RNA sequence: GCGAGGAACCUCAUUUGGGAUAUGGUGAAAACCGUAGGUGCUGCAUGGUUGUCGCAGCUCGUGCCGUGAGGUGAGCGCCCACAUCGGUAGUUACGAGGACUCUACCGAGAGUGGAUGACGUCAAAUCAGCACGGCCCUUACAUCCGGGGCGACCACGUGUUACAAUGGAGGGACAAAGGGCAGCUACCGGGCGACCGGAUGCGAACUCUAAACCCUUCCCCAGUUCGGAUCGGAGUCUGCAACUCGACUCCGUGAAGCUGGAUUCGCUAGUAAUCGCGCAUCAGCCAUGGCGCGGUG
């Protein structure tokens, strides 16, 4: 778990409190920067880096107006045998871009 | 129905006006018709309109806004 | 959601713990003549448990603060301690 | 399953096929009462085998018994009376008899 | 002393105590006459010992949980294997009616979207 | 005279570790939400929270999840 | 019987009207007086979630066949709980028979329930959970408050009671699993009763948990000792306030209803049918709904 306090009957006043690199996370950020800048997709320099650098399966998803069309759409790019999961938003002038990165090796 | 340990629910400032007193404008729906009330003209509200009503001893112990529809 | 109904929410509070003592105090007497003059925002009536960061004011919960789709987003992505999902 | 006061599964299965509701026992005083009835009104041999030879008077051998005990309900049920019991002996006097709306139907 | 074994039977557990005596059986500080009225109930808990043994054992049962058909099914079973532990030449003769065999059947949960456990609610 | 240590978390590894005992019953709580966020009501999914508890006594006298109560 | 798993005020978005943009007096209140925001539009612009298709075939390379459109070695299809027995623990549980919570094997000989759903079409649903591209509101589609509405009166869907003797009533005897407790409550009396008024343990292996069943008696086929709709009176709570429009308890009143046409819905075993108990939200409650637990079967 991501918060280890203890909680007992009594949750309220400490989530409101809390509230106020082939490590998931840090490539789904990576690739929705890239969609910021607007440099098309990307997804297949991460592939080819987590191939590189020791990856056993990646698997990427780009879901939103790819490319400013007016129209949506998600695709699958998908690497190893994959036989952890990140997701991150991208606000480009044609709306919002979701990006769902898996990574099986660890 | 309203406890007795508490008794009768007349709104005070209604009560003022009446025992100082035309007739009398109010909103005051569910205040309870006070024996000093008869004789007296009151317009209770009822949503868009102050529907007129005459205070006689038959309807003392009853709502205000029980003759007062509002549908 | 909104802004005027969380503006509104706070001060329902303010105005609740300002008269919390006056009230409780006319309340163990008899009195009711005077209980009526206080306004009706101080009374703790009035007073609805909405979600503390959307503001939805339905499927509320008691132990977390939050309505039922932020809990399980929540407990989706970990943030709410010990909280898990159930194999079966 | 062992019936509690002959120890023939029959009598427990024809218990089941009275059951109501999921109440057992009381399917069970009823069947008792009626095998009493039977004995204090009419009546050779004992209740028992006389509610045999009513069902043997009333294809796999177990589908039969099965029908056959059916049919016997339920024109119990389709008699008229006050007591349930007091309908269902006049049924096995009746198929004992060979005649009446239960036999044959 | 005593033979000891047990006997379970849906949320009911039985505990039986057998001692050399005279019938007797006592349930929950209660005879068992007075415990279990119906017929039936008391021919259950009995089974066993009239299969093979009675008036020639002193029983003490406690009982705990589940109904009145739930603990007399218990209480038979836990019986059952008390009397193997006495003579183990009497195991054929209790398995052949089916007594020490313990039926593992609880009352399934109830699913989500449904008013009972296998019952749905009407489409139409 | 003795001293009662009663230790309870949400992990019974973590308990178990940290306790160097008499195990307690655990206190089970499962909650049911629509899996939707909108009127699709009958499919629900189970979270549950556990909350796992052990006793330990001296007589004659840890990691973040746990509260002790020394008595 | 949905978002809604709590519409008297608030929630509340909808309507009518009054405002603004320390003490007094005037006021229904807001308020007065002197001394960035949108619960607005666009799910046919989106993300993220969900339901269906309802599923056994989804991809990566070589050769070969065809003028062509085309045909034809590697990656992929477990977990949780329940049964039996064998070793450690002993308190607010009953010195180790059960409970309670940690481990290890479990047929080659004489399983079930549930969650995972790579494999999917519906321009399917969700701008009113939440973000967000575009457009439109600023002397008003923004904002505060009183009083009303969401509860007003034929058709369809989903249920609860019954239409009774495998039953209703009266008096005794029964023995459960799970889940709640700043609130439940041990005990004494005012009480017909809802719970009030003095006190007692308890922030939890002290406090709320049975009914169907098992005996005894009455009712004897009657719209009844079946049924409990509607309406008159008395009250007890909560709450500033119970008229529109709350729950509960007494006393009357006592309705339709005699097992239901064409058709149609749910399941294959601790299962249907029945009986009670508990919880979520919540001052109170419309809870006959939703989520669970056990009896007999
Ligand atoms: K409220």
């Amino acid at each position: 778990w991501d918060s280890n306090w203890y909680g007992g009957r009594k949750y309220g006043e400490t989530l409101l409190e809390d509230s106020r690199e082939l490590d998931a996370a840090i490539v789904a950020e990576n690739i929705a920067r890239q969609l910021e800048g607007k440099i098309a997709y990307a997804v297949k320099m991460a592939i080819a880096s987590a191939m590189r650098m020791g990856a056993e399966g990646i698997k990427i998803q780009v879901s939103g107006r790819l490319n400013g069309a007016e129209m949506a759409r998600s695709e699958m790019f998908k690497e190893g045998r994959t036989p952890d999961y990140a997701l991150a938003e991208a606000l480009t002038k044609v709306g919002l871009l979701g990006i769902k990165v898996w990574i099986c090796k660890g | 129905s309203r406890s007795l340990k508490k008794g009768p629910y007349i709104n005070l400032k209604l009560e003022k006006k009446v025992l100082a007193m035309a007739v009398i404008k109010t909103w005051a729906r569910a205040s309870m018709i006070s024996p000093d009330f008869v004789g007296h003209t009151i317009a209770v509200h009822n949503g868009n309109k102050f529907i007129p009503v005459f205070v006689t001893e038959n309807m003392v112990g009853h709502k205000l806004g029980e003759f007062s529809p509002t549908r | 959601a909104k802004e005027s109904m969380k503006a509104r929410e706070v001060k329902r509070a303010k105005l609740v713990a300002k008269y919390a003592a006056k009230r409780a105090a006319l309340k163990a007497e008899g009195n009711y003549e005077a209980l009526q003059l206080l306004p009706k925002n101080a009374s703790p009536v009035r007073l609805h448990n909405r979600c503390s960061m959307t503001g939805r004011p339905k499927g509320y919960m008691r132990q977390f603060g939050i309505s039922r789709i932020q809990f399980r987003e929540m407990a989706s992505a970990g943030l709410i301690p010990g909280v898990k999902k159930a194999s079966w | 399953l062992p019936d509690p006061v002959y120890g023939d599964v029959r009598v427990t299965k024809f218990v089941n096929h009275l059951m109501y509701d999921g109440k057992k026992n009381t399917a069970f005083s009823i069947f008792y009462g009626a095998l009493d009835i039977v004995k204090t009104k009419h009546s050779e041999k004992s209740a028992l085998e006389i509610w045999k030879a009513a069902l043997d008077n009333i294809i796999r051998p177990e589908r039969k018994e099965s029908i056959s005990m059916k049919n016997l309900i339920l024109y119990a049920r389709k008699r008229g009376g006050k007591t349930m019991a007091d309908k269902l002996a006049a049924e096995i006097v009746d198929a004992f008899n060979n005649q009446g709306a239960a036999f044959k139907r | 002393d005593y033979i000891n074994a047990i006997g379970r039977r849906k949320a009911a557990v039985a505990r039986v105590y057998l001692s050399e005596g005279s019938g007797k059986i006592v349930i929950n500080k209660r005879e068992i006459e007075q415990y279990f009225p119906s017929s039936i109930l008391q021919y259950i808990v009995k089974q066993p010992l009239l299969k093979l043994v009675a008036a020639k054992y002193d029983i003490k049962i406690n009982l705990r949980g589940g109904g009145f058909k739930g603990q007399s099914e218990a209480a038979r079973l836990a019986i059952a294997r008390a009397l193997v532990k006495i003579n183990p030449d009497d195991k054929p003769a209790l398995r052949s009616e089916g007594f020490i065999t313990r039926d593992p059947r609880v009352v399934e949960r109830k699913k989500p979207g449904r008013p009972k456990a296998r019952k749905r609610f009407q489409f139409s | 005279q003795k001293i009662r240590i009663k230790l309870k978390s949400y992990d019974y590894m973590l308990v178990d570790k940290s306790a160097e005992p008499i195990p307690l019953p655990t206190h089970k709580r499962i909650f049911t939400v629509n899996r939707s966020t909108f009127v699709n009501k009958k499919s629900r999914e189970q979270f549950e929270l556990s909350s796992y508890k052990r006793l330990i006594d001296i007589y004659n006298s840890l990691p973040s999840g746990v509260e002790v109560e020394i008595k």
